[PDB]
């Protein structure tokens, strides 16, 4: 086949002059990406059936009781979850005179090049949902709870940011940050100008970028965790599991047929008809997070936060709504997009009508707020599988 | 420091990355389909009956069959230490060793990978009970490992190995069902697969030094980590005869006779069938073919191509790969005189012979170390300071013309009255370390009579 | 656990898988047909007159010639040496069984599949008395299998078999008619083909390993499973003289000698039968054909192919069959003249021996494990700790030259005042382990008399 094809590695104008004596070692190189899930999350063991996952649920109690007065009977009662692993895969080829000659080291460059990929695919969908696949149970980006930093990481942190735990009872046990918030832990300084997170010669690296403790919590650093305003995480990351079922399973072949096209649009090939070489690559993860509103996400500067309202269809009712710690008179089912901002703005709170903003009808209302939004639907006489989520940033 | 878990990924792509280099000299050793041997006249179609060139192999083994370990020498203070069996000489420990484990045969192989590929690892162990069935268990575990197995990175400051992996790959070849990794002060292996279907076993070991010894194919200093006996120049007059052999093959294929060709009559005018372009000549001996021949016709032959004019080439390739390699001629060339006599013998093997005596010093000193590390492994205590001194024996490369040593031999000793005493006459016949305690004790039961 | 019956269908499905490759490699001794052999100018209709080629035939027999064993040396396990020690000594009791199962001829065979396929493997079993009874009961049965009918899976972490099964077809090769499957504590059999199974005859067996050990050909550590000794060097050489001699045959029959042609002659005034188109000639020695000629008339021939084209690539492929295989010049016919002193045969011969006594010491490693594992069936309990360091002794494996051997041997002896005691110089002439054995009584009775 043709020279410079999009798929096959052949020879190629990539390579040009790789024969040559002077060609160097490439001086200008960067670190592989590790995923920080797989440091921060406890690795549970589990095979290609996946696990289930048993929790107590009973509300067991006692009374107090007069003499003679007969003992009341009370009962337990548990639930499961199911966890099962996914799948992620790819393929790489060559023409046979490519991998007999491997020019520029390229084999052995691209099975460490796939393996970052493959790794990075995991953290990415463990993150921040993107191409997240089915069997994962939630990813880290759906939680209601966010934090400004930016002008201050200690009043961010160890006060704002771990009231916004405490207040739901969740535990605070490490941080994860993206490397370019260094400096915004260099400055946020006392009032007279000394930096907090650093000694009295500033010789050396505020501590949190030593992986150090932010008051008693470890930090983990990186340079992929920002997306978007979010910028990093606080929570207890032992509200997160997940397990791999075998190793990046490389294997090799010749023989065989690939399709270039679509399964609906297929340009097939044999590898032997014309003479490449194919390795083939995949592994599998199982991936849980027990609650996705434990963790706070870290953010550089004051943003609004945006969600999803779903009422799977319930033909009747009322339901509330609650922002931070407080709550809305009642709101009808089928309520306007101007009726429920208004039900928003009787919240008390310092909330204002040129900061709340809605769109949907009849269901599906999307609404925008500078706060943790959240539901009450006790009031709702149908469609039980009514919910609120976050969407997206923006 | 490093968590042991983080270390053994950062081996396992260096090793895994290793894999592509070496797989080039593995190649040659094989005869691989390589695209540099393929003769390009031949036609796309007939370019599948590759042709295979047999030097690397030749030259490869022709060393590594001469090479063997006859024992160990150690000095001392007494100036001589009895021969005394099994123990009490120290070497006799060290050989004792050499047979509980079978390194008289893992040795034979494992010089062969470390000459392809220009490296292999000695790895030294305490057995272990629940696994290692079929040893004695007092005796310390020494065995080698390819490079395709084990990877060790060995600082150029001291060229101490820092850290060493040995990573097992499934019986399909694709996933590695586990890793060994070596610390300077403790073993440490995962089970099952990459560590993901285990939890480590562990053992501390009284070292200062990683338990791994690298055997390296050394030139010269220069070849700081070793090299592949494989040499360019072979793999050049390897692939040179490759497409040669290719062209001549093809050839014989299309072109070793004449193609006969008529001019000056038409198609029709031959009876030839309109659909098939041809007729059924009545092909036995001594027909003659009549044509009208009615243009004024003429017949013609192409010649057939010389084959002696490939051949003629292929000699100066066989007697280049002879030059390069320093193989007797007698190895690679029919045509080359067979020696009559034992001096001949000795002038031909002689280029051979010196370099196997090379390959002799320069994995003795890799043994020779292996061995040293196996005491301290063993018994705990440092280590006497003779064995610093200790060397390798090996086979007299050579072959044996017993027929010439014996005349010399007897010459020399003259039953007792002559030059050499009884035990150098021993040595002169090559008679190994092993057997001459066997000669002590059939000499005693003859003395015994006189 | 593992279920035996899941156990002998996962098993039968690899072995009966790993005959396809293996297949490929029978092809070259046996010498059936490869389309790769078949050479390209012959015409269609007669490329059924096949040429076979005996490169691979001559090489695997020329080695597997020149394998036997002396015997078994067993380290001393207290005071000088067993030697002397007769059929009380561990080394006798070895070459007991050795002898009482006739291995003496079937471990030759076994030697040589070993050389076709790269594996073999050999069986240890306490005989049943109700079946086989031409036995010594007391004798553990040992028995050596080829690829083509016993397969077993090594674990790579160790090098141990973890399982392993038996399968042999009926008489027409068409159906598997029973299975065993050896398992490390236990050993089980199925009676009737696969259709028709029926409950096993199952036995236990207190050896804690499994009753095999594969004797495999190897050349690297890195040839984890063994590998066929007929080499793909050796492959290419034997297909493409193939493909010259069906060329140079094809080419025999059909341009041998001239094709005659005349020009400008007509038919009809050759008198040329119209219908036929073919006239008689009596053609006898000294007929001169007149022609009427005219229009330019003449002959002229086109001439004969040489066969010495063809043969001079022939020559040149024998000088590389030869120097790829390491075979003798002299066993390809291709020699400038026979050997003509002592030694010279050994210049020609040295070659191949070396590589002899690498396959007596790679397949020394699996003997040394058959009978450890015949001795724990047998006695049971651990094994006496010398015998993890036994080595067997094999025939030396050049040509005999006892008339030279001769004249050495006395020269070094000389009369009992000389170099060597006289036990060393029945080993130097080369005589057995168990020929010295009776040789000693037949000298106490001359010594006797004096």
């Amino acid at each position: 086949s043709a020279d410079h094809s999009q798929i096959a590695q052949t020879k190629d104008t990539m390579f040009t002059g790789y024969l040559d004596p002077v060609q160097a070692k490439d001086y200008f190189a960067e670190a592989e990406k590790t995923s920080i899930v797989q440091r921060v999350a406890q690795k549970i063991p589990m095979g290609a059936t996946g696990i289930v996952i048993p929790h107590w649920t009973g509300d067991v109690s006692a009374q107090w009781i007069g003499e003679g007065d007969m003992k009341p009977i009370t009962k337990g009662n548990m639930t499961k979850r199911d966890v099962h692993p996914a799948k992620i895969a790819t393929i790489f080829v060559a023409s046979a005179e490519t991998v007999r000659a491997n020019p520029a080291n390229y084999l052995g460059t691209m099975r460490t090049k796939v393996a970052t990929a493959i790794a990075m695919a995991f953290d990415n969908a463990a993150l921040h949902g993107t191409n997240a696949p089915s069997a994962f149970q939630g990813y880290l980006d759906q939680s209601n709870k966010t934090q400004s930093i930016s002008p201050n990481a200690y009043q961010g942190l160890g006060v704002s940011g771990l009231t916004k735990l405490v207040t739901d009872g969740k535990k605070w046990t490490h941080t994860l940050l993206d490397d370019t918030v260094e400096p915004v832990l260099n400055g946020s300084v006392d009032a007279n100008g000394r930096p907090l997170f650093v000694e009295s010669t500033y010789e050396s690296l505020t501590t949190p970028f030593r992986e150090g403790r932010i008051l008693g919590r470890p930090t983990i650093l990186s340079d992929h965790v920002a997306e978007g305003d979010v910028v990093g995480y606080a929570g207890d990351f032992s509200q997160i599991i997940w397990g791999q079922v075998g190793g990046l399973s490389f294997d090799v072949t010749d023989q065989a047929t690939l399709n270039l096209g679509s399964q609906e649009s297929p340009n097939f090939v044999s590898l032997w008809q014309h003479n490449l070489v194919a390795v083939r690559v995949e592994a599998e993860y199982g991936l849980l997070i027990n609650d996705v509103n434990a963790f706070v996400k870290l953010t550089f500067d004051p943003v609004l936060t945006t969600y999803a309202l779903d009422l799977d269809g319930a033909s009747a009712g009322n339901f509330t709504l609650s922002l931070d710690g407080k709550t809305s008179a009642n709101i009808a089912y089928n309520a306007s997009t101007a009726t429920v901002k208004s039900a928003i703005v009787a919240i008390d709170d310092g909330v204002s009508a040129d900061d709340v903003t809605v769109t949907g009808s009849a269901g599906d209302y999307t609404i925008t707020v500078p706060g943790t939004l959240t539901a009450d639907f006790s009031g709702l006489t149908d469609g039980e599988g009514a919910s609120i989520s976050v969407v997206s940033v923006g | 420091s490093i968590d042991p878990e983080k270390l053994r990924d950062q081996l396992l792509d260096a090793f895994e990355n290793k894999q592509n280099e070496l797989k080039s000299s593995k190649a040659y050793y094989d005869a691989e389909r390589r695209p540099d041997a393929i003769g390009l006249a031949v036609p796309l179609d007939m370019r599948k009956y590759l042709a295979h060139v047999g030097y690397p192999r030749t030259y490869v083994d022709a060393i590594a069959e001469r090479q063997e370990l006859e024992g160990f020498r150690i000095p001392s203070a007494n100036g001589e230490e009895p021969e005394s069996g099994g123990e009490n000489d120290p070497a006799s420990e060290l050989w004792d060793w050499w047979q509980a484990n079978n390194l008289d045969i893992e040795a034979t192989l494992g010089h062969t990978d470390a000459l392809i590929y220009g490296t292999a690892y000695i790895t030294i162990s305490m057995p272990d009970p629940e696994v290692d069935f079929d040893v004695d268990p007092e005796v310390p575990l020494i065995r080698v490992e390819p490079p395709t197995a084990l990877y060790a990175e060995v600082d150029p400051r001291t060229r101490k190995v820092l850290y060493a992996i040995r990573a097992i790959y499934g019986a399909d070849g694709n996933e590695i069902v586990s890793a060994t990794l070596y610390l300077p002060d403790t073993t440490m292996t995962w089970l099952r697969a990459e560590g993901e279907w285990e939890a480590p076993t562990s053992t501390p070991h009284g070292l200062e030094m990683v338990p791994v010894i690298p055997i390296s194919n050394r030139t010269r200093l220069s070849d700081l980590y070793g090299t592949s006996e494989i040499s360019p120049e072979l793999r050049s007059v390897t692939d040179a005869a490759a497409q040669i052999l290719m062209n001549m093959q093809g050839t014989a294929n299309l072109m070793a006779i004449p193609q006969r060709l008529i001019f000056g009559a038409k198609p029709e005018e031959l009876g030839i069938n309109a659909e098939t372009g041809q007729r059924m000549f009545d092909a036995y001996m001594a027909r003659i073919l009549a044509f009208e021949g009615g243009e004024g016709a003429h017949a013609e032959q192409f010649s057939a191509a010389e084959l002696r004019n490939f051949v003629d080439a292929l000699d100066a390739l066989d007697r280049k790969a002879a030059s390069y390699s320093g193989l007797p001629p007698q190895y690679l060339s029919s045509s080359s005189d067979n020696p009559a006599s034992a001096e001949a013998i000795k002038a031909a093997e002689s280029r051979l012979v010196k370099k196997v005596e090379r390959k002799n010093k320069i994995f003795g000193g890799a043994w020779e170390q292996a061995m040293r590390l196996a005491y301290k492994m063993v018994k705990g205590g440092d280590i006497p300071t003779e064995y610093y001194r200790m060397e390798t024996v090996w086979r007299d490369p050579s072959t044996p013309t017993y027929a010439a040593k014996a005349d010399a031999a007897a010459k020399l000793f003259a039953n007792g009255a002559g030059l050499i005493p009884r035990e150098r006459g021993w040595v002169d016949m090559g008679y190994t370390i092993v057997e001459r305690e066997q000669m002590r004790q059939w000499l005693e039961q003859d003395q015994k009579q006189g």
